[PDB]
This record gives C-alpha cells, structure tokens and sequence, in this order.
C-alpha cells in the first residue's frame, strides 16, 4: 500500500511537469501528423503517439507522455498484485488497464481539454490529453477503496 | 434581444474579464466546458444547435503571453477558438505605439469580428469594453476602438469599466501621460466610463473582508460581482426592472459629466456575517460611508447629483422606500439642489451567487449603488499636476515625438482638462438669479 | 516568439558570456548533449527566443562567437557545454590584435568584419520576429572595446529598428590588469553613447567584494564570479520565457526606465545572496529583499548613491507570490528615501513579477537601477586618461596607423559633455 | 520512351562521365554484373530511358567513348562500374593530343570522326523516340575541345530541332593548368554560340572551395571532386523518368531559359550539402533547403553574383513536399533581391518538383541558374588570350596545321559582340 | 510467440516490396506463358509459377517463391507453438492448404484491382491473391493464439 501511493505521487509529479508543457505536446503531435500526412483522423491511441515519435518526429515531450503511460501501466500490475480485490476495485483496475493499453481507442475520451480549441478538442487531441488525468483519478479512487 | 458584446482589451481588461465569466457560467447551470445539463443566457451567449453556448467575447492585445494561458487554461473549450486575438510585438506602455505603429496591423480584423458578432443577434443595446487608463495597449489602442464603434454603428450605447491611477499607488512612471492622452477621445465618443482605483479594493479586503494578503484573483472578483449587478435584470425577472438604454438618460446630467462610481455594499466575510444580520435598512447604510466607496475620494467634500440602488434577492419593496426616506433627513449626505427627486431603485427576484471556494458569504440581499458626485473634481486635478511637472521639462517625450507625432497633442491635454475642470465649478455653484 | 540574438566578443566579453548558456539552459532543462530532459511543460513553450530548432529533437543556442585570436575559443570548445554549439558559429582570426583599439577597429577589424556580419545576417533574417541583440564585451582590453565598437556601427544601420543591448565590465577604481586601459575605455565610449540603445555597467572589484562580505567563500574563482552576473542578465529576460501576473519585456523595461536619449547606463543587482553559515538564519519573504537589494553592498558599480539621486529603479520579482507586499513596501522605500530620488519624477519604481523561480530556490529578485552617481566614474576615467595624454605617452601605436591628433581630443571633449549632463 | 544520348571527349569529361554511371546505377539499383536489384517498382516503368534493355535480365548502357589515347579509357575498365559498358563503343586511336586544338579538330579530325558518328547513327534510330545529347567535354583541351565543337557541329544537318546538353568544365580565369589553353579556349566559343544550346559551366576552383567549407573535407581528390557535378545533372534528367507533381522535360527547360538566341549559359547546384559534423544538429525541411540553394557561395561560379542579375532560374525538387511552400518561397526571393532579378521577366523562376528522393535522404533538389555575371569569365579568357595573341605568338604552328592568323581575328571580334549583351541590359 | 510475430512482420515487409513490383510480376508470368505456349489456362498453383521460372523477371518470380516458402515455414512454426483450438487449427489448415505447392488457386480472390477484368478472372487473380489472404489468416491465427 505505501509503495503504490509513493509510485502514484511520483507519476502525479511527472504529470504536473508534463501538463505545464501541454502546448509543446500539441505542437509536437501536429508536426508529426504533418510529416505523416495524417491530419484527417484524431489521435486515437498511445501506439499512434509512439509511431509518430519513432518515424515522424518535440521528441522529449512525446517521450515524457510515453514514460507516464508506461508507469501507469506498471502501477496497474502493482495494484493487481496487492489483493484479489472487490467488484469495485476490480472494475476500477480494469478501466485503468483498458485506458493504458497501447491500442485502446481514446478518440471519445474527455477529461486539459479547455486549453484546446473546439476543433482540436473534438477532432484531434481531446482523447490523448484526457488519458493521464482520468487514469490518475481511477487510481486514486482504487487506492481509496483498497 | 436585450444583448451586449464584451470586448476585453489590454491586460487590465483581459485579466479582469478572465474572472467575470466563471461567475457568469456559474450564474446558470452551464457546466464550464460549454454545455448545459430558461431563455436567460442568450443576452451574453450565442447558442449553437449542438447545445454548446458561445461566450460573447473578444480578447485583443499586443502581448502573446497574457492571452495564451487562457488558450491553455480550462476555458479554451468554452470559447470559440479564434476570437482569442494575439499579436507578436509589444507596444509596452507607449501611447503612440499601440495606436499608430503596431496596433494598426490588427485593427481591421477586430472590427470584422465585431461586425460578425453584431450581425448574428438582433437586439444589441450596448457594449462592455474592459480596459484601463494604466498602460499602452489598454489605453491608446482602445482610443481608436471607441471612435470606430461610434461613427460606424450610429447611436448605440456603449459602456466602459476603466480603473484610475491612485495618488499614492501607481506601478508605471509614465501613467500620468497615457491616462490624459486617452481622455481626449473618451468624452466625445462614449456614454459612460466607470471609475475605480486599485488601492481602495485592498482596504475593503482588509476591513470588511477578513481574508488578508490579497492577490489579483480576489481583487478581480469584486468587479465581477458589480458588472453582474448592472446586467442583473436583463437576464432575470424583476419586481422593478432596469434595462440598459435608460441608464444614459437619467444618470447623466450634462454632455460631459458621465463618470460615476459603484458600491457593492453587502461585502462581508463568512464568520463576520454570523455575528451581524444583513437586514435591508442596514444594507443601504453600507453604501454611504467613505470606507466603502471604490475610489479614493472623500464624499463629504462634494455634492451628489444623482444615485441608483440596484437590489437583488429577498427585498420586499416596503423596506426600501422606508429606508429611502430616512437618508433624506441626514446632513452628512448632502445633495445638489437641482435634483429634488435624487434617487432611483431596482428590485429583483434572484439571490446573488457567491463564488464557490470564495471569500464572500451566502446571503439573499445585495445593493449595487452606482452614483455620480462632485468628489471626482479633485481626483482629476491632481493628475493634471503630475502631468505638468513631467511636461515642465519634457521628460519622456522621446518615446512619443520620435514615433512621428507632434508635441502639440500634449498641449491639447491642457486645453482638455482645464476646460473640463471649470465645469465642476461653473455649474457646480449655488442657485443664482 | 520574439527572438533576441546573443553574441560574445573579446576575451572579457567571451568568458562572461561563456557561462550564460549553462545557467540559462538549466533554467530550461537542456542537458550537456543538447536534448531536452526537463520536468515541466512550461519550460519549452517560449524556447525559441534563445534557440534554433534542429532535426531529431535537438535545440541549439544562437551564440555567434567572434574574436581575433584562436587562443580564447579553444578552451570554450573544451568547456562543459562546448559540444552544444553550432561549429560554423566559431569565427576567429590568426594574428593578434593584442590589447589595441587601433587593431580591433581599424587594422584587423577591417578584414574580418565581412566574414562575421554574413553570419549575423545568416541568423537574423532567417528567424521570424526579432527583438534584440545581446552583446557581451567591456572596455578593458583592446579587442572587446575595439571590435565591438566597429561591429555595432553596422548593426544599427542595416538593422536600425532593433534594441541594442551592449554590456560593459568597466575598469576597477583602484587598479586593473592593463596599463593602457584608459585609452581602451575612452575610445569605446566615443561611439557607444550616440549609437547603442541601453548599456549595462559591471564592476569587477565588486564581483570580489560581494562573495567575501555576503557569501563568505574562501575560494573566489572566475568560474564562480561569472555565475553571479549570469543570474542578473538572465533575469531581465525571465518574463519572455515564463508568464506572470505583471510581465516585463526588454524594451518595456527600457521605455520606462530611460529618461533621456543619451543617458542609458545601468547598474545590476540581485536580492537572495546568503552566506553558507547564514543559510539557516534567514527568512524568505519580501522584507528580506527590499533591504538587501537597495543597499550599497549589493550594487555593482563604483558609485556613491548617498552622493547622488536615483533617476529610475526596476525590480523584477520571481516565484508565485502575493504582491501587496511588493506594492506597499516599494511605496515605503519611495517615501522614506525622499532625498535619494529625484523630484521632477513623481513616481519612480516599476514592479514586475514572474511565476517560476530559479531551480530549487523558493523566490528571487533582480535589480536594474539608474543613478546619477556614476558621473565620477566618467570623471575619474577621463581624468586618468588626461594624465597619460598630457605627455603624449603610449601614442606609439595610434600615431603609427596615421590617426591624427584631432581624433583623441574628441573623446575627451565629449566625455566632458556627458559628465556635464549627469549634473543636469 | 524519350531515350537520350551520352558522349564524352577530353580527359576530365571522360572521367566525370565515368562517375555518372555509378550514380544512376545506385538510383536504379544495378549490380556490377548488370543485374537489376532495385527496391521499388516505380522506377522499372522508366528503365528504358537511359539504359538499353538487354536479353536475359541484364541491362546495358548506351554511352559512346571516343578519344585519341588508350590510357584514360583503360582507367574505366579498371573502374568499379566500368564492367557493364558496351565493348564496341570503345573507339581508340594511337596519336597524341598534345593539348592541341589544331590536332583534335583540323589535322587528325577528319579520320576517326567519320568512324564514330555512324555508331551514334547505329544507336539514334534504334531507340523509340529520341530526346537529346550529353557531350561531356573539357573546354579548351586537346581531346577536350578538339573533338567537342567539331562533333556536334556536323550533327546539325541531320537533327536541326533537337535538344542538347553539355558539361563544359570552364577554364576559370584565375589560373590554368595549360599554357596553350586560351588558344584552345576561344576557338570553342567561336563555333558554339551560333550552335550550342545549354552548356553547364563547371568550375574546379569553385568546387575546390565548396568541398573545403560547406562540406569541410580533409583530402578532396578527383575520385570525389567529380561526384558533386556527377550527382547534380541526375536531378535534371529525373523528371523525364520519374513522376512528379508538376513534372518537367528538357524542352520545358529550354523555352524557359533561352530568351535571346545568344544567352543560354548555366550554373549548376545541389541542395542538401551539409558536413558530417553538423548533420544531426540540423533539420531537413523545405524553408532551410531553400536557403542553401540561393546562397551566393553555393552555386559553382568563379564570380560574384552581385554584379550579375539573373535572367531566368530553374530548380528541380525531389521528394514529397507541399507546393505553396515553394510557390511562396519563389515569391519571397523576388521581393527582397529585387535588384538581383531583371525587371524584364514576369515570373523569374521556373519551379519543378518530383516525388522520389535520392538514396540516403528524405528529399532533395537541384539548382540550375542563368545570370548576367558570366561575362566576366567570358571577358577574361579573351583577356588572357589577347595578351598571348597581340604579340603574335604560336602562329606558325597552326599555319603549318592550316589555321591562319586570319581566324583568330574574328574570335575576339565575335566575343566583342557576345559579351556586350550581358552588359547592355544592365539598365 | 514473439519469434513468430517477428517472422510474420519480416514476411509482410518482403510482401510490401513484392506488391510494389506487381506489374513486373504479371509481365514475368505473361512472358513465361508465351514461352511455354500456355496462354489458355489460369495460373493455378505455386508449382506452375516455379515451373515457369525454371524452364529481372526471374528475380520477381524468385521473390514470390521465397515469400511462399517463408509462409509455409511459418505454418510449421505455428504447429510447434501449441496443440491449438478448433479455431486456430482451422486457420492453420487453411494456411497450409493455400501454401501447398499443388493447391488450386484458380478461384482464389483477395492486388486484384490492379488487373484488367480478363487478367483477374482468367489468368492471375488466383496467384496475386495468395500472399495477402495467407497473411490475414496468419494475423488472425496469432490474434486467437
């Protein structure tokens, strides 16, 4: 229990530093979409952000997003190892695991969104910017139930 | 219908108007992302078919770092994403450069968005320009905008909220210049421009309000609960309503004398309210002491020439007119003799809303006493003296005459304010036959 | 968004500019590689004012290093951050000027002017919206006083709009490390005063003084003595790259501060300066700033503010903070020292606040203060110049170029005029 | 489908073209055995343009080697990609050039020219639809201009209306490596200007300098100094065989850059030139690629382009981009360098693009420029000629070979006329 | 599991390079059919493509044969990974049948849109459809496994 709270607080501190650079993250994604010729579709997955970073990239802020998603995914594994859980904690953990899955569709996900234009929030980045804060809330709720 | 547009120009506009929309969106059931989980909102909202409302706003300035955190805040999603107008290079507290060199590259697209907003909704009646006399982009850039909206839109009413430099508290040194260079344009192309300083907001946050160490967040919030109260009956029902077109015919005696104050008198801390009830007869007595007047001038040296009493909440109209007649008996509040009627009230059915996480207390009563006075006669004449001793040997003229504009406009200021100071003594005299 | 271009010229100006790019980068997070490994997102969104983006996710500073000898720069390659510079920026000569204003401005400056101004144009017109030109030099030796005077003679003509921010490490009052440095200094200011926009003045004796009295260090090294002047010049720029409640540009601090066109020489300062023992004995709030910044122990020039009157005072605060303390304290210091300030200026002091402090520090400040106490510096420099000039001593080189006798009487004539107008 | 014809004569032009066929193989993916091993099929649709198809899956070139010495030819069979070349092209004689134009052209020039032109005629009718010529000559050599201006002059009573490209390594009048070279030089321009169409002026002096600074090499040798003109001309002959977004041909170029009959002279160029030390610090994008091509120290002149305005400019891009990048980045350079483009062209630059990058890069380009600055090269060769000539030196040799002192009089007389027109329109 | 995914990705990369040369593959097959005097029948098997190749065109035929050989080896690696389920075993048997040397491809249709209607119906529609269909069944097999 103490270790997973310390891990969550460490991820929250990294996420605060990432959130201060949200405009640089959006500019990084837009330049990668330009180089990919992929301006038509929303950014729908963590895997798409990774593909942009590897082939079309800004790289530092994309790495910071990927590192936070990796640490959230590892923290889900640590929650599973702590206890067999309850219907509530298991439902929260499964939501976290689904959201931090590489290929999960984020296109409809909305929490960070208020810093986007209505077009960017609806059609481009509203999903991906909403991922981390929503997963952090479910992990806090999971701890509070556990 | 009953509508107006709000223009936030300058940093003293866009920061003050940053704090007004959170109350405004929490004035109603609109969750602040843009949607709503009742035709009241449409005065300051242009509703779309998707359910999203659009705030009536435009944000024009020459600095990029002040508009950008709104574009990265939580109100990038409530707002339509390209009236957040943003320049590149700064006027930076120079009057001649936000008006004749750098602001002129962005003007024609501002008025385009003005025409775009005005021609969607039919019943325009006024404008809410948020600015000040304290900088370059809030002062000189606006001094062209107030003569665009007047000659081109005819006789539409237009209202401003501009702060005023205090005699002791002023951040910039050139602030004696760009105030008096702004006022050559104000009297001829406006209807009202209310006054406040920054110092007297702090004292009410110390004395009547308990919470010490005031940032700009709590200081903005006090003007946020005042411009709500001017527009309180446009969006809501009332026992006795006030619109906005009649404000220009009964608060304004003379063709130059249109500079009144405001007094949100029930301002009170959460625990200070628990040891003093807020009944209406002691509500209206909080307007008239010199401690709660929002400008650092003494009301006991001048004559009032009008008043107004905008109430809200659980106000029966029987306490108000009884409390009207008691203040007429007093001698410490004196009126000029060519106004025997004096007074004016408005009552409404809605309680004022305190901001959650805020520093006021929940009530069911309020007063916003907007009135004019003779007391601003001395406040004008002191800043003519600060203008004089800097122009006595032409101190900061090399950031102005080098921008391609004559010294002669500094001469027209002394033609302006001296000819606009004798009026407070000419027609401010006794009854002469 | 509004980029300013940074130069270092001459071994005095090169060395103090050599330290900037390690401190400014750790105010943003750029590693010794050149990559970004920061923690927060706000420390990239205005990165382009001192940077050019490059492919691969690497940034690069915009230092245009210029000298006349190859000895100075080969240490700068070998320094800690010598691998993050664009190698075409290092431009240098082969034959020494050697502490001469005649060589730095006429002999060996007439040949390598064009191979450097092309690199000036190759960085200037290729970036979006320019805002300034930070040049680090002094009046001490012959290169950095002679080559920087020749360099800015064109920068104000092919680029006559932008703000020229020249810097100066003015010679020490007691002695300095040259024997002809009055000639190196009074020739520099002959063309500085009418042509630049605003000049900083740095004193090298007061570099040493404020590390023993206030920081109590036993080993004052030039690696540490430039770390303090890097903290001030990175402060005037802390609102271009960070937000705040009331933010300050460079010109916004220039149009307010400068009263008259020809009087643009400043005096830096810096508030949190705590000894290694006194760390645990000092509180961090605004009344520990206005006393520690406004005192003569913290100013950086050979002036006597008790003998003079401040024209204008600037004070850029930093850290998220509550600013009635900034208002009401600097009301009081205005109202206490009524004879320290001039009287025809009604209100004097300009406040500015940031929101992100120096790394690991709770809060800081930065002082830039105009004074009418620096005329005796220009009196004593132009007095000891006239001690050397009266017997025509050390005219062995300047006569040899063919420069007339009429050249060196004009710099003394116009340094009578400036010191007659600080009295004004 | 538009096949094209390559020849060479001289020392350098017989070896620069021996660096061409290495470059085009790697663009196409051709092994030393003649077997194709390229990756993409988008090139195989137009493999016929330069290479002749050969039976069995092999692919064979069509260039013609002709010179009077065996040695420089025998270097090519010693070369890396000199093994795919066709064996009956190698027509080699026995005699000595002596760096003499008198023996490359008039004395010995009657014999082997009739024996090599009919092998061109044995390849001209063989192709489907012919396009043009690549004769690769040193200007003013013994086998350089002795066989250069002769060979294409006798073509023109067969092909009057066909395009022609030549890679003329210009003498660069600062210093020269032959004492009789201005005598060899001014007779080439005697017979070309009424006949020649597009010459590529190649300075070795400029390419000694740009391999020194904008490449920063340590030992630039002729095995790589020929490369930077070898890869330049492949961009011109790429839009013939590769699809693009606004594609181009060589006759599209000739309408664009020959306003008067006399003014048709070119400066080549290649866009992404950056040293190995500062590649990772740099980002390869369009608004910085455009700055390399238009640097006045980048094009291959031994002259400054400041005095010389530009008639008409062409640039062939490669790789995938957008075009209002290029359409604006055209329009910008007229606005600021308005005294560097003549007023009497409405659209001063032809802009052409393509779709496929070179190997090892994401995108590239190629600069092709035409000036009013080359007349300082054209005056000074005559200036180092007429200093050698007014003293009546070396006349009895050519008189013994047939060439009088009468012939040398019209050469400066016509270059009085030709070099006037770069100067006349400076107002 | 990781090894068979890496093998499949390697085959997909080779198939992308082959697909860019599809017109050269068709021209290779047509010239072989001309030399064989076998223009009447569809190309119905991998063995027929091999016979054509044996008795630039040769390089693209080898690339087709190499991809089919690697697909056949990848089926053997799938069989060795687990005893499977009715679903994975049905997918694997379809893959093994399709990559068998003598299996009839004449009716197989996925690459077909780059052919004329006659070429797609009567000549090459089978053989060009083989690789992409087998790659889909192998992806589906991995996703079930």
């Amino acid at each position: 229990m103490n270790e997973v709270k310390e891990s969550l607080r460490s991820i929250e501190q990294k996420y605060k530093l990432f959130q201060q650079q949200q405009f640089t993250f959006i500019a990084a994604l837009e330049h990668c979409r330009e180089n990919a010729h992929d301006k038509i579709r929303p950014i729908s997955s963590i895997e798409q952000v990774q593909s942009y970073m590897e082939h079309y990239c800004h790289r530092r802020i994309l790495i910071m997003f990927m590192d936070i998603c990796s640490e959230l995914s590892k923290l889900c594994q640590h929650f599973e190892a702590l206890h067999s859980g309850t219907p509530v904690t298991n439902s929260l953990l499964e939501k976290c695991k689904t959201l931090v899955s590489q290929s999960n569709d984020l296109s409809s996900l909305r929490a960070v969104v208020n810093h986007l234009s209505c077009d960017e929030a609806r059609n481009h980045y509203g999903g991906v910017v909403s991922l981390i804060p929503i997963v952090l809330d479910f992990m806090k709720e999971w701890i509070a139930h556990s | 219908m009953r509508e107006c547009i709000s223009i936030h120009v300058g940093q003293a506009g866009v920061q003050i108007g940053n704090a007004c929309w959170e109350l405004y969106c929490l004035e109603h059931g609109i969750q602040p992302d843009g949607q709503m989980p009742d035709d009241s909102f449409n005065t300051f909202f242009s509703e779309t078919g998707a359910g999203k409302h659009v705030p009536r706003a435009v944000f024009v300035d020459l600095e990029p770092t002040v508009i950008d955190e709104v574009r990265t805040g939580t109100y990038r999603q409530l707002f339509h994403p390209e009236q957040l107008i943003t320049g590149k290079e700064d006027a930076a507290n120079n009057y001649a450069r936000g008006h004749y060199t750098i602001g002129k590259e962005i003007i024609d697209l501002v008025l385009d968005r003005i025409r775009k907003l005005a021609d969607q909704c039919t019943g325009l009646q006024g404008f809410l320009v948020f600015h000040s006399f304290g900088g370059g982009t809030g002062s000189g850039f606006t001094s062209l905008l107030m003569e665009r909206l007047s000659v081109d839109y005819g006789k539409k009413s237009k209202l401003e909220f501009s702060i005023y430099p205090a005699p002791q508290v002023s951040t910039a040194v050139v602030e004696p210049y760009n105030s008096i260079l702004t006022t050559h344009t104000t009297l001829e192309h406006s209807d009202c421009a209310f006054m406040v300083d920054n110092e007297a907001i702090y004292d009410i946050c110390r004395r009547n309000l308990d919470i010490e160490r005031p940032t700009y967040t709590n200081l903005n919030r006090l003007i946020g609960q005042i411009v709500s109260s001017i527009t309180a009956s446009l969006r809501f029902d009332g026992a006795l309503n006030v619109d906005l077109t009649e404000f220009q015919t009964n608060l304004v005696p003379y063709p130059r004398i249109h500079f009144p104050l405001a007094t949100y008198a029930p301002v009170i801390s959460a625990e200070k309210a628990y040891h003093e009830q807020l009944s209406v007869a002691e509500i209206t007595n909080a307007c008239f002491e010199p401690a709660n007047q929002m400008v650092k001038c003494d009301p006991r040296h001048g004559k009032y020439m009008a008043c107004c009493l905008l109430y809200r909440g659980d106000v029966v109209p029987k306490d108000v007119n009884a409390a009207i007649a008691t203040i007429k008996t007093k001698r410490t509040i004196q009126f000029v003799d060519w106004c025997p009627t004096g007074f004016k009230v408005g009552i409404n059915y809605q309680p004022p809303t305190v901001v959650p996480g805020g520093d006021l207390a929940k009530v069911q009563r309020a007063v916003c006493m907007l009135s004019n006075t003779t007391a601003i006669a001395e406040a004008w004449a002191r800043l003519d003296h600060k203008f004089d001793l800097m122009y006595a040997k032409r101190a900061f003229v090399h950031w102005y005459v080098g921008e391609g504009m004559e010294e002669g406009e500094f001469s027209e200021a002394r033609e302006d304010m001296a000819a606009l100071e004798k009026d407070y003594e000419e027609v401010g005299v006794d009854s002469v036959e | 968004m509004r980029e300013i271009v940074h130069l270092q010229a001459g071994q005095c100006g090169n060395q103090i500019g050599a330290k900037f790019w390690e401190v400014i980068s750790d105010e943003h997070g750029i590693d010794p590689t050149g990559t970004y490994h920061g923690d927060s997102d706000l420390q990239l969104e205005r990165i382009n004012v001192y940077y050019n983006e490059a492919t691969g996710g690497k940034y690069v500073p915009r230092a245009v290093l210029v000298d006349l000898e190859p000895g100075t720069m080969d240490s700068v390659r070998s320094g800690p951050f010598g691998q993050i510079f664009r190698p075409d920026n290092f431009v240098f000569g082969q034959s020494g000027a050697g502490n001469n204003w005649a060589k730095g401005h006429y002999t060996e400056g007439a040949e390598l002017v064009d191979s450097v101004l092309d690199v000036v144009r190759k960085e200037a017109e290729s970036c979006d919206c320019l805002q300034g030109f930070q040049l680090t030099h002094s009046l001490g030796g012959g290169t950095g006083s002679g080559m920087g005077t020749l360099l800015i003679s064109k920068i104000r003509e092919e680029y006559p709009d932008r703000i020229m921010n020249t810097f100066s490490v003015v010679p020490s009052p007691k002695v300095s490390d040259t024997v002809v440095e009055p000639y190196n200094a009074t020739l520099s200011v002959h063309q500085l005063v009418e042509n630049t926009d605003e000049t900083y003045c740095i004193d090298n004796e007061a570099l040493y003084d404020i590390c023993f009295r206030t920081l109590k260090l036993t080993t004052p090294t030039y690696g540490d003595l430039n770390h303090l002047v890097s903290a001030t010049m990175s402060g005037v720029t802390t609102c271009l790259r960070f937000p705040g409640q009331l933010n300050a540009d460079l010109r916004k601090l220039a149009v307010n501060m400068v009263p008259f066109p020809r009087l643009h020489f400043f005096m830096p300062g810096f508030a949190p300066l705590t000894s290694r023992g006194s760390q645990q004995y000092r509180a961090l709030t605004v009344p520990e700033l206005t006393q520690q910044m406004f005192d003569a122990k913290n100013m950086m020039a050979a002036c006597d503010p008790r003998h003079g009157r401040y024209l204008t005072v600037a004070a850029v605060f930093r850290g998220r903070m509550s600013m009635k303390e900034v208002d009401e304290q600097m009301l009081n210091v205005q109202n206490k020292n009524s004879s320290y300030f001039v009287e025809w200026i009604p209100n004097n002091v300009k406040t500015a606040v940031c929101d992100i402090p120096p790394r690991g520090l709770k809060m800081s400040a930065t002082f830039i203060g105009n004074s009418t106490a620096i005329q005796e510096l220009f009196k004593r420099i132009s007095e000891q110049f006239t001690a050397m000039f009266r017997r025509k001593a050390f005219l062995h080189w300047y006569t040899g170029e063919g420069m007339d006798e009429m050249e060196f009487t004009e710099a003394e004539s116009n340094m009578n005029d400036l010191v007659s107008e600080y009295q004004q």
